[PDB]
């Protein structure tokens, strides 16, 4: 009962399974093509704020929580010690972790821990199956029963619907298993490399648009073990305040000086560049050996794009280097799927180093780096992962190659464009409908991530539980991951969902938000400068036609 | 030792926290602190007035004399602010490796900048509160002296250009560098 | 000649090698004024017999 059950697969006809994993389009009018911005720079984004009493209530709630938590800790650890034997010294040995460094997890998040780490089963397609559990004590231990129910999926990194068990990719993987075993001999330097590795590298280099590229087994290791190859203690790195932990770990391992600039502020970046060029190294004032700029394509927590032409002209003027991450932008953004470079029209030659990950769109696990010839030739000899780690397995390579070929158009014609049009239309329709209802939605017009703000801390468990009761899966984040005032729910859209599912979600979300009083719009979201409190039927009737027009989006 | 990463506990009547080395300062303080960034945000300045008003109303609901009510509200506000800001040392979540284990939240505000508008406001509030409050208990000299002592010794001396990174070993051997 | 050249000039006391060594070390460490960049080269001038 305490252990997680092993679920026996169910027997169903083929068509039901295909419909479960991937939906079938009803009308050809639910597709949209993405245009390219030639000479239109990105305008400064505009954000909306709620009234003051929300902030005051949030501050009071957090103050009460902190006071009672500290009082409980002190009284409990002073008046008794038998129960708290994991946080005190025993037989002259220090405890594993500290009391103060883990206050939040034990005192605030533990009471709402049922919303995290939810076990599932089956393919993570349109409908995801979940295993039920019963909370005991206060989210201390759980008891499981043999019952599984489906839920609508809005919490998985599946943009183009490549997570399927019936298709060309699965057959390719099975054939690869038949030919190549799952065994990997060792590091790529010794025995690991085969012909499929070269084929995948060449195909990736052709697809991205650069000269050559390499492949890796883990996305985290691509960043964690890269910067020490060509950086040292006499170089400067300028990075945004919002970057993934892998980049920070890699820079920390490298040892270079780090200076950060505020998100979406180019003037501060220019001032910092000028000051750092003038001043030089600390305590000696010698010039910097080189300067590197780090940035990310699409930011997942906000769904905003980076300004690429500004960075390109700044690096050309001041003789700097550029590094771009495209985890959330490859294969899902642009008229074809090349990335932000195709959106802005910037030639890929300008960017020195490009990176990507196959998990978010192509339904595999790995990463890549794309650069010029001599840079790659040197890095191959100077890298650590190549001659010290394992090698990529064959089924993952087969899946990635099949997905890239399908998206390019060599095989299975008329599929990639249809998927891209589906995802674009779904994202635009959902964002426009949510803004028309009266909520607060962040991001650019076409971004698969839709963050909805839920300010008061007590409104996250209620919303999550009510949505789960109505068979919709959601993900909620809070402090310290997000700012204290702003806590949000993230929506991940797919190309497998259908307009009927969106209508169902819209109805349920609207009624739940009306129940919980989550509608706070100040009129800056509307393009006509007026408050929008519409009806669900009117929105459903009018939005799909007006979703295609670009004049209804402020940004 | 090949790294030489140790914490010192030198004992003296007057001592100061040593300046951070290159690795600890120029490299291990790069990401947002997430412990002092919320100060310069929305609604972070009226909340003190709201707290003062709520305390005064809560004490007045009891039905006591104005003198005791105002003395108690002044003492409670000042003691609470001191406990929150000046007493505790560190951060509730691991930052990089324990880089901020020798400084309080007051020192961490605005990246150790001495004079910022929020600091000016935080210093101004106690003085104005004292001037507003003293008008009810001017007759009693003992209460006036007690209020003045509390304000000066708790709400004025710590928020000064001096007594920055200042530690006294009288109540315990403090740790510097 | 040095005035016409335009280079920076620093003088040391006659018959004092310790001051010369200290000046050399300080000028090597400090660098150019207002920029602290290293000097391109350093030249030492002296006479054989002082009349
Ligand atoms: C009648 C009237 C009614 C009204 C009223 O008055 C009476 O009612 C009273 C009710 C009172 C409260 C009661 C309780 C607390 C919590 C206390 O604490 C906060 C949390 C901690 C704060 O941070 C420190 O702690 C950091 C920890 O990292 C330290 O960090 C460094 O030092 C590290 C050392 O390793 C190195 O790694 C690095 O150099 C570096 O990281 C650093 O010193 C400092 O930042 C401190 O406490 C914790 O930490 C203790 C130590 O671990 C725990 O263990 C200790 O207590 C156990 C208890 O069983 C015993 O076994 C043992 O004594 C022993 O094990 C303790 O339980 C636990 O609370 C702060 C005071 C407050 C709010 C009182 C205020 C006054 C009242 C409101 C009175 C009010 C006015
Ligand atoms: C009906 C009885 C009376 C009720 C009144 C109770 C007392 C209220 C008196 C007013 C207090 C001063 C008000 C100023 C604050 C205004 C509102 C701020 C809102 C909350 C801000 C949260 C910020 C989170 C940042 C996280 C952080 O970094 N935390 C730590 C480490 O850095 C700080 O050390 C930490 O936060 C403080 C730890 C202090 C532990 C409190 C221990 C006291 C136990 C209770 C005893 C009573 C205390 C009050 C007399």
């Amino acid at each position: 009962y305490t252990r997680v059950p092993l679920c026996e697969p169910e027997e169903l006809p083929d068509d039901i399974q295909k419909e479960n994993e991937y939906g079938t389009l009803d009308s050809p009018g639910h597709l949209y093509q993405v245009k390219s911005r030639h000479g239109k720079p990105l305008p400064e984004p505009v954000v909306d704020t709620p009234p003051y009493y929300i902030s005051l209530l949030t501050y009071l709630n957090y103050l009460i929580l902190i006071i009672l938590g500290h009082v409980h800790d002190f009284l409990g650890m002073t008046f008794q010690k038998n129960k708290h034997l994991d946080l005190l010294e025993h037989d002259g040995l220090a405890p594993w972790f500290s009391n103060f460094e883990s206050f939040y997890v034990r005192r605030i998040k533990m009471r709402i821990d049922d919303c995290f780490s939810r076990p599932t089963t089956g393919v993570p397609g349109r409908f995801i199956r979940c295993i039920d559990r019963i909370s005991h004590n206060i989210n201390e231990y759980f008891t499981y029963s043999g019952a599984v129910y489906p839920c609508m999926n809005l919490s998985s990194y599946n943009y183009l619907g490549f997570a399927q068990s019936k298709g060309q990719c699965t057959d390719a993987a099975l054939e690869s298993v038949d030919k190549y075993s799952i065994q990997s001999g060792g590091p790529r330097a010794q025995i690991g490399t085969t012909d499929l590795h070269i084929k995948a590298e060449k195909l990736v280099a052709r697809f991205i648009g650069k000269e050559d590229a390499l492949v890796f087994s883990m996305g985290y290791g691509t960043n964690a073990n890269l910067f020490n190859a060509f950086l040292d203690k006499k170089c400067l790195v300028i990075s945004d305040e919002l970057n993934h932990t892998s980049i920070r770990t890699g820079v920390r391992l490298s040892g270079a000086a780090v200076r950060t600039f505020k998100h979406g502020d180019m003037v501060g970046l220019e001032k910092l560049i000028r000051e750092q060029i003038v001043l030089g190294q600390p305590k000696t004032n010698r010039p910097w050996k080189k300067i590197l700029i780090c940035a990310e394509g699409l930011f997942s927590m906000e769904g905003t794009l980076c300004n690429l032409p500004k960075l390109v002209e700044l690096k050309k003027k001041y003789k700097c280097y550029l590094f771009i991450d495209e985890a959330h932008s490859i294969g899902a953004m642009g008229p074809t799927g090349r990335g932000v470079c195709e959106i802005f029209g910037v030639d890929p030659k300008d960017v020195d180093i490009l990176m990507g990950t196959f998990t978010k769109s192509f339904g595999a696990a790995g990463g890549y780096i794309a650069a010029d010839q001599w840079i790659i030739d040197r890095l191959r000899l100077d890298l650590t992962t190549v001659s010290y780690s394992e090698s990529m397995p064959a089924p993952v390579l087969a899946q990635t190659i099949s997905s890239l070929q399908t998206i390019s158009g060599e095989i299975c014609p008329g599929q990639g464009t249809e998927r891209l049009q589906r995802i674009a239309f779904n994202s635009r329709y959902l964002r426009l409908a949510l803004q028309r209802l009266g909520f607060i939605v962040y991001g650019v017009a076409d971004s698969p991530v839709i963050p909805l703000l839920l300010y008061c801390p007590s409104k996250m468990p209620a919303f999550s539980r009510m949505m789960l009761q109505r068979r919709i899966a959601v993900v909620v984040v809070a402090y310290p991951a997000t700012p204290l005032i702003e806590s949000r729910v993230r929506f991940c859209m797919s190309a497998s969902l259908t307009k009927e599912d969106i209508d169902y979600l819209l109805r349920h979300v609207s009624e739940v938000g009306d129940k919980l009083n989550l509608k706070s719009n100040s009129g800056k979201s509307s393009y006509d400068g007026k408050r929008q409190r519409w009806d669900i039927e009117e929105v459903i009737r009018r939005t799909p036609e007006d979703c295609k027009d670009d004049k209804y989006f402020v940004n | 030792p090949v790294t030489d990463h140790r914490r010192r506990r030198a004992a003296a009547v007057i001592s100061h926290v040593e300046q951070e080395t290159f690795e600890d300062e120029n490299d291990q303080q790069m990401l947002p602190n997430m412990n002092a960034t919320w100060v310069d945000q929305r609604g972070a300045w009226l909340i003190h007035i709201v707290v003062i008003v709520l305390l005064r109303l809560f004490y007045s609901l009891f039905g006591s004399t104005p003198k005791w009510t105002w003395t108690l509200t002044n003492m409670t506000y000042i003691i609470g602010f001191y406990i929150m800001f000046h007493l505790v040392k560190g951060t509730p979540f691991d930052f990089n490796g324990g880089a901020y284990d020798n400084l309080t939240m007051w020192e961490q505000i605005n990246d150790e900048t001495l004079y910022t508008p929020t600091r000016k406001f935080l210093l101004i509030v106690p003085i104005v509160l004292f001037l507003i409050s003293n008008q009810y208990y001017r007759n009693d000299m003992t209460l006036f002296l007690s209020n003045l002592a509390v304000t000066v010794l708790i709400g004025v001396v710590p928020k000064l250009g001096i007594t920055h990174r200042l530690r006294i070993s009288i109540p315990g051997i403090t740790g510097r560098a």
